[PDB]
RNA sequence: CUCGGAGCAGAACCCAACCUCCGAGCAGUACAUGCUAAGACUUCACCAGUCAAAGCGAACUACUAUACUCAAUUGAUCCAAUAACUUGACCAACGGAACAAGUUACCCUAGGGAUAACAGCGCAAUCCUAUUCUAGAGUCCAUAUCAACAAUAGGGUUUACGACCUCGAUGUUGGAUCAGGACAUCCCGAUGGUGCAGCCGCUAUUAAAGGUUCGUUUGUUCAACGAUUAAAGUCCUACGUGAUCUGAGUUCAGACCGGAGUAAUCCAGGUCGGUUUCUAUCUACUUUCAAAUUCCUCCCUGUACGAAAGGACAAGAGAAAUAAGGCCUACUUCACAAAGCGCCUUCCCCCGUAAAUGAUAUCAUCUCAACUUAGUAUUAUACCCACACCCACCCAAGAACAGGGUUUGU
RNA sequence: CUCUUACUUUUAACCAGUGAAAUUGACCUGCCCGUGAAGAGGCGGGCAUAACACAGCAAGACGAGAAGACCCUAUGGAGCUUU
RNA sequence: CUGAACUCCUCACACCCAAUUGGACCAAUCUAUCACCCUAUAGAAGAACUAAUGUUAGUAUAAGUAACAUGAAAACAUUCUC
RNA sequence: GCUAAACCUAGCCCCAAACCCACUCCACCUUACUACCAGACAACCUUAGCCAAACCAUUUACCCAAAUAAAGUAUAGGCGAUAGAAAUUGAAACCUGGCGCAAUAGAUAUAGUACCGCAAGGGAAAGAUGAAAAAUUAUAACCAAGCAUAAUAUAGCAAGGACUAACCCCUAUACCUUCUGCAUAAUGAAUUAACUAGAAAUAACUUUGCAAGGAGAGCCAAAGCUAAGACCCCCGAAACCAGACGAGCUACCUAAGAACAGCUAAAAGAGCACACCCGUCUAUGUAGCAAAAUAGUGGGAAGAUUUAUAGGUAGAGGCGACAAACCUACCGAGCCUGGUGAUAGCUGGUUGUCCAAGAUAGAAUCUUAGUUCAACUUUAAAUUUGCCCACAGAACCCUCUAAAUCCCCUUGUAAAUUUAACUGUUAGUCCAAAGAGGAACAGCUCUUUGGACACUAGGAAAAAACCUUGUAGAGAGAGUAAAAAAUUUAACA
């Protein structure tokens, strides 16, 4: 529930987009075993996908390590210094396929509750409602019942 | 429950009462009160 | 089982809050609630509550040209309910066709 | 398991009970549709299309006797001594397109199945086999395994006495003088002309019948059947001579 | 305390009524009312049974129809009756017709001898 | 307790109550009420039950002739009898166990708030109150007072009805203790009417601050009786209140008497006897700081009133009781002290009506007319009110803590 | 008993040592009226309301305790009696 | 005007009835063969516990509560009180 | 940071194979474990009952000498429940293994010991270093509840929405079981850990093999047959019967013992009154000192008295100055073990995730707390109408000349019937309407038509039954539905 975890306002990385659009996800980390049903979905991946996907992504650095292993994981690291782990373990290859897409498009901050679907740091233009924005002013600005030169 | 006829007044169904009040007798107004005219 | 239903709750209990900032920005230019809503949209004005809510704070002389506007739909219909039929149609009050 | 009651518990009534009402299978009125149905014979029925049908796939071969042992031996009918079967019954299914000459040797025959073999040419023979005597015939080296004389063919029941010593029915113990007259009454029935099988190539063969004490062609009661050495042994005692021999 | 002085009275319903109404279809045999009293009399091609049921005796269309009822000179009860009415009335009842829908056959050609 | 007809259930079918009515447990005539077989109906299942063309055999050319009249008029399987055919139960608890009654308070187990007794709740016949109507009663007079036949409301104290919470427990009468509340008021206050002279009463309006006794028999609440009182009110609060108490009654196990039963044992019967636990976790509460009610006596006065008899009100004074709060001079229990049986203090108000002036309505009219008096208190004032000597000691302060004193710390 | 009072001992309370039991869905555990499976600390409308011990009290928590012993039900038992 | 999980709007869709019934998945364990930082395909079975006044063990609450104990002084010799 | 946590062995289970079986000296059937004396007593004899038959009374499977097959056949039986052959047929058989347990498991077992009972009998708990302890300042740490480090600040099923912010604001009547309906003040639950509950035939279905045949003799077969997969819980009575064990308590009896001051009377089932026995009344106590006591007050106290010792009567029984007393703290008939996992139509309990369909006319019944058949409901399969409905049509007798129904093409729709296989539901509530009973009372009772509820959300204040509204997700959009209570009074000639 939105109590029992931590939330964040809606930001980006370095303003990004702003004037220049930067891939947040810098290195994706592949294990994959030359053994093993659990990876037959990740090597076939290897084969004939994650050569055509690092053509695209010139920015991402793939590092694919072939060693004895019983869940093979993808381990994804962005720019901001975020870290992120996800298993691979009996996926089809099309399934790695869409994971390994959505991490490229992910900007690497926290997937917590976000406060609001929104952010501006310049939220007015004509100046933020105060009490005295639309009350009218009086001569010498006298208060309510006050006497003038006494 | 009671029966249909009962000695008191029995409470009608809310729309049975609704109904009872859209259609009461609604009496001609005339324009001009008539004892304001000659 | 609380957070699920919770969701309901969460767009209700928003919608009250805009309606109770915009009565507030609307009766400091001597306007009710109904009469702003109902007077913009018969201008072919669509912004919704919550935008409405934040233009209260944040665009305050865009908010009093907003109230002006319906301010003004709404005296039209005064006239137009008064005439006979004779004048014609307020300049605000007329109405930008789609076909 | 529902809730409560007897059905959760586990404890609901036998089958059969009604909740106390008298049940259905109890308030109906006993009667003898079952009564000895345990001592009442059967016969397997063997249509003429069937061994039509075994004579053309080489199963059953018409160019000598054809017995239960040779049925059962070409898979053409399955007889079960425990269940009461006294042996094949020749129905008459398959009499119009009925081609094969044989001689062939059941326990029952219907007329119309008894003209269909002789105006083809063969012969028909009806032979009673009692229920350890069907039991070896059907299946011979079950029984040359135990190691007991081969035993005599019992008579049939006093009940059965009148149908095998009948030459309508062709029996085995009917007297071989009224054949001709049986054999020429069905001719004339059903419009065919009887053939005489004497002057056939086959007529040694078509008379081969086994004697009414005798199981198998060939062989006699009492004798032992040494499979393991493939040689007969032959009692020569008198006594035990007069007993298989009577 | 006390005790009800009404026994009886528990009889089941009897289902009688119309079983083939106007229009149906019925079968040589089909029961197409049953009766307490003489509700519905028997029209063309309707039997009545001992207890008043009346069944189709020819297949067909069933219908139903007013007639005059004129009663059996030896029925007592019913010339009773209409010896008593004033002349010019003339007694009417419900009767229940059969109009046979098949021919009773057809003549076919057997040989050419 | 099975079966049929009618109403409920008005018109296809169907349809319940310890609902309203009436019936059946046969009889008569045949002796082809012989055989056989399409198609159907069906008592909401099954079982059982019902109707039938054609055909065979009869009858037949007079017989509303062919499955008899009649509404129900009835009983499965097993089994028994019988050569066969066929027959056999008020098996009526009528879908029928082949054949078995009482009693238990000496009782037991499993359950049920699906179901009673106590209480709550529902309802208001019954019960209680008010008003409407104006017969009658009241010497006349309907309305001082009482009140028939009826009518319209309210109350929720009785006896009942219902069976909605509780039977892995909501302890059952009366009393003791302490009482909270309603007013439909028993006494005390203020008023209108009277068949109110006065004294006593009757009746209605207003008033719930205060008060509302002790005894004999009875387990009694009641009731009767004795003596009082200004009066000995009516009700609700789990018929207030047993983790406060009591246990005479009711209502276990023992026993006697009358009665019932063959007995066991039993009866709204009477009678003698019979174990009432709980160490308080939570809520609530533990100095509403403080205005008082009533009777009697004298006096007014033997006055007002009255034929007489009889016999007040208001003010004035005194003395008591009760209640609340204190105190120890004496008395008493007692003795550095606590106590009552002793003594001391105790203060405002009640709104129902009765009267002027005066409009709507040019009189009049106390006025949900404007208004004026009886006629009103911000209920009054009273009490309480300072504070790092405080280790220790003492104390009229106190469970601890706190509080007062130590200028009484060898 | 009217009508209670005083004193002693015990218990009691405080200090020191030793140290149980029934009970316990969770509890951040107010009052009034109303409501509701028909008697509310928990629902609706109001009012009240810093926090935390110790000592009392027994109105409530339909308080604890004993799967009601009364009543009814079960083709559940047992004792006793008998035409 | 306000006012639903009704309806529309952006995207998605098997994703709100007791008893009962149909179906899709699956934790851990063992076995066969794989796998070799904890797995795969199958075959098996003592195969999943917020509740039975459940059984056993631990520790709470009531509670530091109820309750319990040693006559006095002294040189610890002795004496005194009862 | 404590308390603790963690471990892998001890052994055990099920099979196979194999027949089995003791011994130092001394003691041991008397009061066993007691060196040494006159006796002579001697073994066999049908199980019953629970239970099933939904009661119960005849009856109700229990290795009895070869697996299989004949066969659940012949036959038996309140011909009910159920019981049940034989003739005949006829195979294999190499102990040293394990899809068994691993300290709440597996034997109860570290042991039939401790402890409990007079006895028969019942019957536990638990251990954990390392190569070396002749390395013991050695093996780090991390994990339940309970606590400590570190008490507390208005307000409330303790959370959710959130928020700059723990709280303050807004929304929200624990769970389970049981019911017409439970926040209920109905049931169970202090909490943690471990343990603790669905076993199978008949058919059918699905997927292979072969196919008029199938199957590794038996059996079945008018497309069958063979094989496989997939459906049937736990705890609990009072009881009944059999065989043992008990009279050291208590009831009564037998043998042989003991006690009873003083005073009065002197004769005593006499009086007063100690020891002693009993237990009338009150209070205290009520998990107590005590599973029947203490304090006082009482009855008897030379007798039908009280009392020590040994012995006898035993459960279909004993014993009883009958209280249905007492027979080892619980006797309307003891206790122990066994039959026994007795039985329970009765209560309680019944363990991973996700989706889907799904609410109910009646009949019979020693039956109404239950069942079986219908009905409804679910899955699969087949092929063809189902629902909605136009005219025409369906009774006289009789008082309500009722709202309606039945039948039904068209049309709008997509269901319906049949086949196959089953389970659960058969203890019902309010509202509107037509009636019956009661009192034209009941949140009353009984039928009928419909609705809602037992399922969601909004509204009527809180609210199962009234109104609005249904098909499921996200959204910091939008249009709506139902949805607020009105009323104020008497002059008169
Ligand atoms: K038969
Ligand atoms: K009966
Ligand atoms: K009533
Ligand atoms: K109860
Ligand atoms: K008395
Ligand atoms: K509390
Ligand atoms: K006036
Ligand atoms: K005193
Ligand atoms: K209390
Ligand atoms: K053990
Ligand atoms: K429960
Ligand atoms: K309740
Ligand atoms: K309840
Ligand atoms: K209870
Ligand atoms: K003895
Ligand atoms: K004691
Ligand atoms: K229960
Ligand atoms: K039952
Ligand atoms: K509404
Ligand atoms: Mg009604
Ligand atoms: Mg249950
Ligand atoms: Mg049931
Ligand atoms: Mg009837
Ligand atoms: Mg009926
Ligand atoms: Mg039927
Ligand atoms: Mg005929
Ligand atoms: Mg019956
Ligand atoms: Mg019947
Ligand atoms: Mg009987
Ligand atoms: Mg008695
Ligand atoms: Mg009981
Ligand atoms: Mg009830
Ligand atoms: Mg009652
Ligand atoms: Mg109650
Ligand atoms: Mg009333
Ligand atoms: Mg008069
Ligand atoms: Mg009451
Ligand atoms: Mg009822
Ligand atoms: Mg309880
Ligand atoms: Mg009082
Ligand atoms: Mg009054
Ligand atoms: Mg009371
Ligand atoms: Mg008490
Ligand atoms: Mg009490
Ligand atoms: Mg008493
Ligand atoms: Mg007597
Ligand atoms: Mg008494
Ligand atoms: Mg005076
Ligand atoms: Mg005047
Ligand atoms: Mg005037
Ligand atoms: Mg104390
Ligand atoms: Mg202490
Ligand atoms: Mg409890
Ligand atoms: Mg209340
Ligand atoms: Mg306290
Ligand atoms: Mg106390
Ligand atoms: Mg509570
Ligand atoms: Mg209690
Ligand atoms: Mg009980
Ligand atoms: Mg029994
Ligand atoms: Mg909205
Ligand atoms: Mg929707
Ligand atoms: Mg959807
Ligand atoms: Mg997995
Ligand atoms: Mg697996
Ligand atoms: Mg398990
Ligand atoms: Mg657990
Ligand atoms: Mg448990
Ligand atoms: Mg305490
Ligand atoms: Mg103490
Ligand atoms: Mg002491
Ligand atoms: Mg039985
Ligand atoms: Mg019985
Ligand atoms: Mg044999
Ligand atoms: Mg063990
Ligand atoms: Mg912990
Ligand atoms: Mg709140
Ligand atoms: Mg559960
Ligand atoms: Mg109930
Ligand atoms: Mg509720
Ligand atoms: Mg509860
Ligand atoms: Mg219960
Ligand atoms: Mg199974
Ligand atoms: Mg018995
Ligand atoms: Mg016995
Ligand atoms: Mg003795
Ligand atoms: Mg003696
Ligand atoms: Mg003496
Ligand atoms: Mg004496
Ligand atoms: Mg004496
Ligand atoms: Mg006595
Ligand atoms: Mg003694
Ligand atoms: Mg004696
Ligand atoms: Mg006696
Ligand atoms: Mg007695
Ligand atoms: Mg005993
Ligand atoms: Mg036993
Ligand atoms: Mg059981
Ligand atoms: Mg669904
Ligand atoms: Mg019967
Ligand atoms: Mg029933
Ligand atoms: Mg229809
Ligand atoms: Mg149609
Ligand atoms: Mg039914
Ligand atoms: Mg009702």
């Amino acid at each position: 529930t939105a109590r029992g975890t931590p939330s964040r306002f809606l930001a980006s990385v370095l303003h990004n987009g702003l004037g220049r659009y930067v891939q947040q996800l810098q290195r994706l980390s592949f294990s994959v075993s030359r053994d093993g049903a659990s990876s037959r979905g990740a090597r076939e991946f290897v084969e004939r996908e994650v050569i055509d996907f690092a053509r695209r992504n010139p920015g991402v650095v793939i590092y694919v390590n072939s060693r004895p292993c019983c869940v093979p994981r993808v381990v994804a690291e962005y720019l901001n210094g975020a870290v992120r782990e996800e298993s691979i373990h009996c996926k089809s290859v099309e399934e790695i396929s869409t994971l390994v897409q959505k991490l490229a498009d992910q900007s690497g901050l926290d997937v917590i509750r976000i406060r609001k679907p929104f952010h501006t740091d310049n939220p007015s233009i004509q100046g933020q409602w105060h009490p005295f924005t639309n009350k009218p002013t009086t001569f010498r600005g006298l208060r309510p019942r006050e006497v003038q030169d006494p | 429950g009671s029966k249909a006829v009962t000695r008191h007044r029995r409470v009608m169904h809310f729309q049975r009462q609704k109904l009872m009040a859209v259609t009461e007798y609604i009496p001609p107004k005339p324009a001009i009160h008539p004892s304001c005219l000659p | 089982v609380k957070c699920t239903k919770a969701r309901y709750l969460k767009k209700k209990n928003m919608r009250t809050l805009w309606i109770n900032r915009i009565t507030a920005a609307s009766q400091e230019h001597g306007l009710k609630y109904p009469a702003l809503i109902g007077n913009l949209v018969k201008c072919q004005v669509e912004l919704n509550r919550k935008v409405l809510a934040d233009l209260a704070i944040y665009e305050p002389k865009t908010f009093k040209s907003l109230a002006a506007l319906a301010s003004r739909r709404r005296h039209e219909g005064f006239a137009a309910a008064l005439g006979d039929g004779k004048e014609p149609e307020g300049i605000f009050s007329r109405v930008v066709q789609y076909h | 398991r529902g809730h409560k009651g007897e059905r959760q518990r586990g404890t609901r009534p036998r089958l059969g009970f009604e909740g106390g009402q008298t049940p259905f299978y109890i308030r109906i009125p006993k009667y003898g549709f079952n009564e000895g149905h345990s001592f009442r014979r059967q016969y397997k029925p063997l249509s003429l299309n069937r061994l039509q049908y075994l004579i053309d796939l080489g199963r059953v071969d018409p160019s000598q006797p054809i017995d239960l042992t040779q049925l059962v031996n070409g898979r053409g009918v399955t007889i079960q001594p425990l269940k009461r079967d006294y042996g094949v019954q020749l129905v008459e299914e398959g009499a119009d397109t009925f081609t094969a000459k044989v001689n062939i040797e059941v326990q029952l025959a219907s007329e119309l199945a008894i003209a269909a073999i002789e105006k083809n040419g063969g012969v028909v023979t009806t032979a009673f086999y009692d229920p350890r005597s069907l039991d070896i015939v059907c299946k011979p080296v079950p029984f040359f395994l135990r190691g007991q004389p081969i035993p005599k063919r019992m008579l049939p029941p006093e009940e059965l006495v009148p149908y095998y010593t009948d030459a309508k029915n062709r029996g085995y113990l009917a007297d071989p003088a009224k054949f001709p007259e049986a054999r020429l009454e069905l001719a004339r029935k059903y419009g065919y002309i009887l053939p005489d099988i004497t002057k056939d190539e086959l007529f040694k063969m078509l008379c081969t019948r086994k004697d009414p004490r005798q199981i198998f062609f060939g062989l006699a009661p009492g004798w032992v059947v040494n499979m393991a050495d493939k040689k007969i042994l032959k009692p020569t005692d008198e006594n035990l001579l007069k007993y298989y021999t009577s | 305390g006390g005790s009800s002085k009404n026994l009886g009275g528990k009889s089941s319903g009897r289902r009688q009524g119309i079983k083939k109404m106007e229009g149906h279809y019925v079968h040589a045999g089909n029961i197409i009312a049953t009766q307490r009293h003489f509700r519905w009399h028997p029209g063309a091609h309707v039997g009545v049974g001992k207890n008043k049921c009346l069944y189709a005796l020819e297949e067909g269309i069933v219908r139903y129809t007013k007639e005059v009822y004129v009663p059996h000179p030896r029925n007592t009860e019913a010339v009773d009756l209409i010896t008593r009415l004033p002349k010019g009335a003339v007694l009417y009842k419900t009767f229940v017709h059969v109009v046979p829908a098949k021919p009773e056959g057809t003549f076919k050609l057997v040989a050419m001898l």
